[PDB]
């Protein structure tokens, strides 16, 4: 195996990469890995463009609850598993999607944009921190309020070198699970002593307290790794090239000709360039036709082509990047050069399947876990009343009462037309349900369904033809 | 080289003289290196 | 035959290669082969691209089970297996997809994080392992769990060499099956020396404990070797070219002219450039006609073209990377030629071939042990209840009870219409099954029949038309 | 002729090759042609993909079982035959495809992986080796194991000369069979010396107990001459070719510009390159100008293309070493031209041909041989049941009691609607059969049938339409 | 200062002053209309007095 060796002709010598963890290889270089990268999002053309499709395609304008518990398992019956559904819905929809705000503790993000947010920083930072809270003061019907925590104010124990069982200020028991977390406060002031308190995971009722979010890769990993440790390097040194590339054509640009004379410099320019004596400017009006004594002399500078071949360049070094971020090329670049239909709907699935895992994973969890711990203080709070005659109460079957599935936003056709016809034959055969098609579209059967139905009286009443989806 | 062994312990060959008289000949050769990371856990007394 | 020979004209004369099996090939240099892999993986935006493509099209967002015992050889009856199957999948479907992820010990990752976990994981380092514990003090339903164990931790004890019947952490017997594994300690920090465990493979009564999962090349082979091997010689020189071509790119464009004179620095920047004395920074705007004596100059300096064909051997260099991982050039390099739709479905086909025998073999088997190490406890507890009459018990026959089947998410088709008419049009006709045909998108037949026969009830009594499926 | 003769103008006139058998020209170089066939393996792009694809199209993920046993040649009947045939179908499904993996003793491969590890064996050392033994200490109902033999094992004992009847350790009696194969043991590290073992081809009672599968070139060829001598020599030239141009661009992108002075060297730095000595490092910040002497200059040095006509090149030796292999240049370069649906078409049916040769050959002769050695155990150990009134026993005529055809995975087409159309033309007429049709998708067609009259009665229970294959 | 800046290139730059009628005629339009949907079953009131609301 040439790969462990040597190399080729030596050329691999000096090429030894330590053997280890992952926790050794990223704890000691997280804080400055994570300024760098918010760096690069916050002055960088290109990182924006990626946070922003993260954004709006994983999640969209709209994440809708859809909530299934598992009525056989709990051996409740059908109809009271429907209803219970139904009224938890509409708590939730009461709830959720508020003008108020308040459902979060700061009362500027509905929940929406939380689970946007959430997908940001797990973008530029590989992790999110909810905190779910009380405020019993309050007199509103749900008083558990939600708190989204910066990964920066998660610190360490205070950067010290720390231990086998304190990592990262994630105390870890004897196995991999996490028990508290540390949370710093965030002082803009910047003069203020700073103070660090202990939040544990999980109360002691079982209830979630405090959530944390992403992704590991190996064995052992107490804090995520970022999607930019792949491609800031060349990030920035296209910044840097970009810059320096603009700065040198307007520097080539601007010396426009050169005077060659003996005569003193306002004589030289007087009778050569048309400027008056009554440094000195120049009118740009008309055409001129210098005389010039054999001494002097006039040479209009030629410059280098302005782009001599830095879009290839560049074209490279964006492909480079979005195969490193997950996007597709063209919705980072916006290049969007000529393309058949089916290049274009390659590079359409190809992203799209990335999307999918990714909403499938984060914003998924954390809006089940969000909504579970909601969903425990309705109960209780007698707001919504389970079906009698349970096999298990609440305590016993976390996820059984409450398994629900998330409804995000659905692909924008590139031809409107075929994915309509794809739609209507397979209805038509069995392949398909009424469900799976109205979701590709991110909307709920039973709500049409109830619209039709209304939409079918309203026609018969007003003295209209009735519509095409009515049972003669 | 010719048959890929190197590095390895007890490399047997068996090769024939081209020639008139030919004879036949048999040959096993060998690096034998012993060693000890610490020199220093054995004693080794005389008794009387 | 030329080949075994000195060569064409005696070029060949040095290339004599050792001739030794993959142990004597691999072992001496393990670790330092997987270090430099997991450097690429993690500092290399190509590989990790790959990776990313290995995991969402080997598994995808989902990784459904499919249970069908061989109830002809075990004599109990159609109907039993049946029940059995369907108590069976709704247990497994509730126990691993808690919202709690209590699966694992670590409290990270769910069943599908985990199967992905493990295709990645034997990507870049050629093995995964699994191993399965219990949790005595937890009062839950199910007390087994699962831990991911890092191949890097697999070592011998207190780092000794390798004794015949101990290879690379792993015993062997007399023949080449294994028997038990060595694991160190997770040690964090340099210091706190690691504590060498031992851990048997398979416990005593035959359920399995340490799973080890990887596909040999020869004979003998104690560790596998991951699919870098073969190109991480040039990932390294390509990054290296890279880097080297953009910052001398940068260099040669940094420098836009060039000043030749006779006086001090400052007086020919001041008569020349234009700058100002109260080096001397100059200001951009307008366009400025020096004028120059005699003795004085000004070259406007030029540089090449910034990209000459670096982009065409980046393509064929990247064209290699990719043929030797498995990962169709497009896939890989982001490139999309203007190319017709039979270009485009060839490759798609080509690299879906090796997609799907690695997800057939790799996760399929991962799974399916775990499965049958969970369904020995659902038995022994009596969660749930094997079919009367049986003529062996489970001990006997583990596979025969616990065969089962995965179904991955499917292919995303580069033609919208023509994939769901290819399936009506088999349909129609006796060649395939609904069964199949519902596979190929990712669903249980099943499901869909229920959710059908569900929808035409509710459409039926709120007065819409009868589906298309509903029966007179 | 002058084939024969001097040549065109006495070119030829040193080219006189040695009228020599196979096996006097394989031989004497036979270990350095395979090592170096395993070193060009190991560690190239080209030939772990062309690896690959052997594996992934001549056999899949998938290698099932289809028995038809001669019952005219023997006279048993057709529902005996046909009960025979389910009952070692599923007995042999059953042994086959355990996910404990028991069938080698090593315990690491299933049967579809060994058949694959048999077919690269077959790709890259031309002869596949298996080994079936029993194991009296196993309690499991079938006690034969198989084990794969590494070609480079069986050699001659204690490297002693060859011989007449005894070619490189594999005997040969008075006709051209073989009798038994000299194996050694082999520990990497040490220990006693290599034990060269008797291992007898076929046991007394006529089974087959060692397995050799290999296809001659002329009359006598004792070990068979791998694939890769044809195109050894090819395939490491551009290894360095490419090494060796990387190596150069990298070279010449480095020196990005040259100063001449007379200066000290840092001086002359610091005045012109714009470092500061507050070599001397240059930050590459903004756009810079110097100021030179008479005396002093600047050069922006221009490199050569990176890339002047390599790729072509490097196409048409990709062209030569396909044309080699097997495998077509779209398959082993991932390249992809601009091709129209004809092209396209036309090298699948290139590839497919060889690789259906290679399947049935090679897969098959295996295949059938272990099949042939666990039927014995059964018939034996009563764990099924011949037919009666049979006018030979199992011994008489083994192949007419395990006479099989084996299916493997099918093509993926190009355009999936027209190979469907194609196949329910043919089935609309009468020139292909059910059992064509469905098999050229990797099916069983009775598996099939069953499916959809089970399928029938289960729409009939839901209160679904029927299926259109329903008879009504 | 990034206010002013910003302000500085809305007013000046034709490509800026492009983005924000770009922001101002897609986001909007040229009409804004009111759909009002009470949650009647939450308040559990009825319907044709919500639609008469």
């Amino acid at each position: 195996y040439h790969g462990g060796g040597s190399g080729f002709g030596g050329q691999l010598r000096s090429w030894n990469p330590p053997s280890e963890s992952v926790d050794a290889a990223l704890l000691p270089n997280f804080t400055r890995g994570n300024a760098r990268a918010d760096d690069l999002v916050r002055n960088n053309g290109y990182a924006a463009n990626a946070i922003q499709l993260h954004q709006d395609h994983i999640v969209g304008s709209f994440f809708r609850l859809s909530h299934r518990p598992s009525w056989r398992y709990l051996g409740i019956g059908e109809e009271e598993a429907r209803a219970f559904s139904r009224e938890v819905e509409a708590a939730w929809k009461e709830f959720a999607e508020d003008d108020c705000c308040c459902i979060d503790v700061e009362r500027k993000r509905t929940f929406t944009m939380m689970i946007r947010e959430g997908v940001a920083m797990h973008a530029f930072n590989g992790e999110l921190f909810v905190q779910a809270t009380w405020d019993t003061s309050s007199s509103r019907l749900f008083r558990t309020q939600f708190r989204m925590v910066s990964p920066k104010r998660i610190s360490n124990p205070n950067n010290t070198g720390d231990s086998r069982n304190c990592r990262a200020g994630v105390q870890i028991n004897d196995s991999g699970a996490a028990l508290g977390y540390y949370v710093s406060e965030d002082g803009y002031p910047g003069w203020m002593p700073q103070k660090w308190t202990w939040i544990p995971r999980e109360l002691p009722g079982g209830r979630a307290s405090f959530i944390h979010v992403f992704e590991p890769v190996e064995d052992g990993q107490t804090r995520g790794a970022n999607v930019f440790y792949s491609v800031m390097e060349q990030m920035k040194m296209l910044d840097t090239l970009q810059n320096t590339q603009l700065q040198s054509a307007i520097v080539k640009a601007m010396y426009a000709a050169t005077i060659e004379s003996e005569l003193d410099t306002q004589s030289a320019m007087d009778f050569i360039l048309g400027a008056n004596s009554q440094a000195a400017p120049v009118r740009l009006g008309g055409a001129k036709v210098p005389h010039l004594m054999p001494g002097d002399s006039l040479n209009l500078q030629t410059a280098q082509d302005t782009d001599n071949g830095y879009s290839v360049f560049e074209q490279s070094l964006l492909r480079y990047i979005a195969a490193g971020l997950g996007v597709s090329y063209e919705q980072l670049s916006r290049n969007y050069a000529q393309m058949s239909y089916s290049t274009a709907r390659a590079s359409a699935n190809e992203s799209w399947a990335y999307f999918m895992g990714r909403r499938k994973f984060v914003a998924s969890r954390q809006a089940s876990q969000m909504f579970l711990c909601w969903l425990e203080e309705a109960i209780v709070r007698r707001v919504v009343t389970l079906p009698s005659k349970a096999r298990f109460s609440f305590q016993e079957a976390r996820s059984a009462w409450g398994n629900c599935d998330w409804i995000g936003s659905g692909r924008m056709a590139i031809d409107g037309l075929k994915e309509v016809q794809e739609a209507v034959m397979l209805i038509e055969a069995g392949l398909s349900t009424y469900e799976k098609e109205c979701a590709k579209r991110g909307d709920d059967y039973q709500e049409i369904f109830a619209q039709q139905v209304r939409e079918t009286m309203e026609r018969r009443a007003a003295g209209l033809k009735p519509p095409a989806w009515a049972a003669a | 080289q010719r048959e890929g062994i190197n590095a390895s312990a007890r490399y047997p060959k068996n090769w024939v003289t081209t020639g008139d008289p030919a004879r036949e000949f048999t040959m096993i050769q060998s690096a034998p290196l012993m060693l000890l990371a610490d020199p220093d856990e054995f004693v080794s007394v005389q008794l009387a």
